[PDB]
């Protein structure tokens, strides 16, 4: 009808991301915040979303703004130590959803690197390996047709020729 | 991906008009081989428009070969042809894309009804404008299951019939069309939750059974294996009623 | 994973303005970033869409379905033409038989065109000259042969032609089979989703 | 002309077909609803009801109505008794399968006189009228031209809600399986019948059937030149739900190939 072009994506959630997205990171900018209230908010005219560098500027960035004190600076360094710890620490955590079990380790011709590669295509679980064929279940980093063949037949004796879990 | 699919259904179209145009003439198997060979002519003929050197598989005179032996493509212009024979509309054109052994692109085409099922990994499996689901299914209650019988293979019937009894006492009706193409095209519609079938053969079942996985399901032969692409004993469905129907159906196992 | 570290490291890597910061100081000056202001000034010679340019060379590539070396064959005798450059390229691309033929239909692709052109099925000034690579001058008259309009393949690409958008500038005759043109279409008549002085000025630096 | 009483009939199962058919492609409002076992009864098919009921009642007023969900309203005018099933097979419905038909016959003194199977989705009319036959769409049935058992293909419904005698059942389907050709299972009564009309399968069978179902088919068969009998030749069909019908050599052929697997609960 409108002839323009249309996406839906989104109103409440993920639409700031288009335009509000640099002002949109809760945990930061409020956890200095709270104690803030009182005082002011935060500095916008910098980004100060890559911190690292443009925190490396001299007494002009902390004399032009108020708020951020020579304390506060330093100890918001430490809480920024803090962050970066806090970026390695999630990509610790994004790297967890594997699920190496003994239900899906030990089975045949399965190392850890097998578990790894399952669930680098999203198999989470042993049942999911029961729910795939070797032409679903290939395009792996150094699986061919008859191990995948027999895999899925472990799976299908685990789960479906015994007919148990 | 696009563009085989795009050769695909074009020589599907034009298939089915011509059966569809052909079906509106009257009579009371000469025929059907005469309209089944005018079919395969014009989609091949079709085809070598474009690529003329991929290597296609009927199911009449086994494998017309080719130069470019990267790429199959299995053809079946008419699909369980005693309906065509004795008038009663349902069959559908199945074409296949397949490579390296495994499919990548398949499409079933119904003229009377005018449905038309694509399939291709990842992309999923569409009716002219859907992202199929198949059904919704996790059990055998109140279940539709396609079956099939050995209209040439009657040797299996007795253990067929016990599956079938075992089957009754478990789920809740069942169907034949005998169109195995469209029973696995009903099965990704989720129209009929579980389909099965006793010794079929690649030609036909080619694109349905890829029509059913990229539709979220998952086929088998009736040991669980996948000697099925040579066997032909086919069970196919989303995994609930796929393991609903194996686990009473496998311990009488005759093949 | 939230990005809190070198800047100057995550926009040389990714080289542009993404707009992550709002950038309120220019970004040239307060680091040596590969971009510098008056876009036209550190690198003197730049070509916009420079990336790009070379697949629309492609894309014009695919549509006249020709190669390289014609194609600089063709540059070569179009840069002794007096006048504009950037439309006597098209010009001297337009006056030949295979993009009359796509458009007359006796080839539905310029690829058939040049099919039926090395397949002869074209008679030009009368006179079976099937090299593709003719100047068949405008004002000309071109047909199939007087024993081949009976086909299925003449037919069909005839009609088709017929289904496609008619040329004002290109008499085609589906009845009578064939194609009349008179001149090449100037500015107006052509596609406007194309570059040909950026063409012009990559062949000419 | 037309025998006014079908047409009447024609008109109300065009308007169920085009509000089965409008319904159909909006499966987020039509729900499974079940009666019994495994027969399910959809809004859809009450609203279908209620909108042939409505058609009727303008020209017969007085005439008495029996239908699977209202029983039997009974009319002024009770010599004359109105059949319905606006939907069969509502399995087939409820999975979405586009193969079902809504059936309309009217029996007078108890004889069927007239009857109408209509399937929106092939757009199909199958009518019939005693003393001048059945037609497709136009053409005339005359049922499969088969004369024994080879070749023949075989429509049948299961009981799939009359479970206890499915080994009977089946055990005459596979003294069956090893004579004819192939079978056929499509889940509407109605339809199956109606293909036996048109000869599109070569014969059929059920056990189990309801008196308001093949009231719009076994007519439809009779003047289509088919004949039906119970599972011994008699006519208790009309009550024991067991039906077998074809054209003549096929029924005969049939009934004495299974009257001897037949369970004597039958009989
Ligand atoms: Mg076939
Ligand atoms: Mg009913």
């Amino acid at each position: 009808l409108s002839g323009w072009e249309l996406n839906v994506m989104t109103v409440d959630d993920l639409q700031a991301k288009h335009q509000a997205e640099a002002h949109a990171a809760i945990d930061a900018f409020t956890k200095y915040l709270d104690i803030d209230e009182d005082f002011a908010t935060v500095l916008v005219e910098e980004g100060f979303s890559t911190l690292e560098e443009l925190a490396y500027v001299p007494m002009k960035e902390l004399l032009e703004i108020e708020g951020l004190d020579e304390p506060t600076v330093e100890a918001l360094r430490e809480r920024a130590k803090n962050a970066l710890a806090t970026i390695a620490q999630a990509q610790e955590e994004s790297l967890g959803d594997n699920k190496p079990a003994d239900d899906l380790l030990n089975l045949e011709g399965v190392d850890r690197d097998l578990a790894f590669k399952l669930a680098a295509r999203g198999v989470c679980t042993l049942e999911d390996l029961a729910e795939q064929g070797i032409d679903d279940l290939a395009d792996i980093e150094g699986l061919t047709d008859e191990k995948a063949g027999a895999l899925i037949m472990a799976a299908r004796n685990i789960c479906w020729f015994g007919d148990e879990a | 991906m696009h563009p085989m699919l795009n050769i695909a259904v074009r020589a599907a179209r034009k298939a089915g008009n011509l059966i569809a145009k052909n079906y509106e003439t009257p009579d009371a198997n000469d025929f059907v081989t005469n309209v089944d060979k005018a079919a395969e002519a014009v989609i091949i003929d079709t085809i070598r428009k474009s690529y003329p050197q991929h290597t296609i598989i009927t199911e009449e005179s086994g494998e017309l070969e080719g130069t470019d032996q990267d790429v199959q493509w299995v053809i079946d212009p008419l699909d369980g042809t005693t309906n065509f024979i004795k008038r009663l509309p349902h069959f559908a054109v199945s074409i296949a894309v397949r490579i390296k052994g495994r499919t990548e692109v398949a499409v079933v085409y119904d003229p009377m009804r005018n449905e038309l099922f694509t399939a291709t990994r990842g992309q999923g499996a569409q009716l002219n404008g859907y992202r199929l689901r198949g059904s919704t299914a996790r059990d055998l209650d109140g279940t539709i299951l396609a079956t099939g019988f050995p209209f040439k293979a009657k040797q299996y019937a007795t253990t067929y019939i016990n599956i079938v009894g075992k089957l009754f006492n478990e789920c809740a009706d069942f169907r034949r069309t005998g169109s195995a193409a469209l029973d696995l095209a009903y099965v990704a519609a989720g129209r009929v939750d579980g389909f099965f079938e006793i010794g079929l053969r690649p030609w036909d079942f080619a694109a349905g059974e890829l029509l059913v996985r990229e539709a979220g399901g998952i086929v088998s032969d009736f040991t669980g294996g996948h000697n099925y692409m040579l066997t032909g004993n086919i069970v196919a469905g989303n995994p609930r009623v796929v393991k609903a129907m194996l686990a009473n159906m496998r311990d009488e196992l005759s093949d | 994973a939230r990005y809190l570290g070198p800047k100057l490291k995550l926009s040389r890597r990714e080289g542009t303005d993404l707009f992550l910061k709002s950038g309120v100081r220019a970004i040239d000056t307060k680091c040596k970033i590969e971009q510098a202001p008056g876009q036209h000034g550190a690198r003197k010679p730049r070509l916009s869409d420079y990336g790009v340019q070379l697949r629309e060379k492609q894309k014009v590539r695919r549509i006249y379905g020709v190669l390289e070396r014609q194609f600089r064959n063709y540059y070569k005798e179009a840069a002794r033409l007096k006048g504009n450059t950037g439309e006597n390229l098209l010009a001297l691309l337009e006056g030949r038989l295979d993009n009359v033929v796509y458009r007359m239909a006796f080839g539905a692709t310029r690829a058939e065109a040049r099919q039926l052109v090395s397949h002869k099925a074209i008679m030009v000034n009368g006179r079976v000259v099937n090299i593709a690579s003719y100047q068949v001058s405008p004002n000309d008259v071109v047909s199939i042969r007087e024993k081949a309009k009976k086909q299925s393949r003449v037919k069909a690409a005839l009609e088709l032609a017929e289904q496609r958008e008619k040329p004002t500038w290109l008499e085609v005759d589906a009845g009578k089979m064939e194609g009349t043109f008179k001149r090449k279409p100037e500015r107006s008549d052509l596609s406007a989703d194309i570059n040909e002085h950026l063409i012009v000025e990559l062949y000419s630096k």
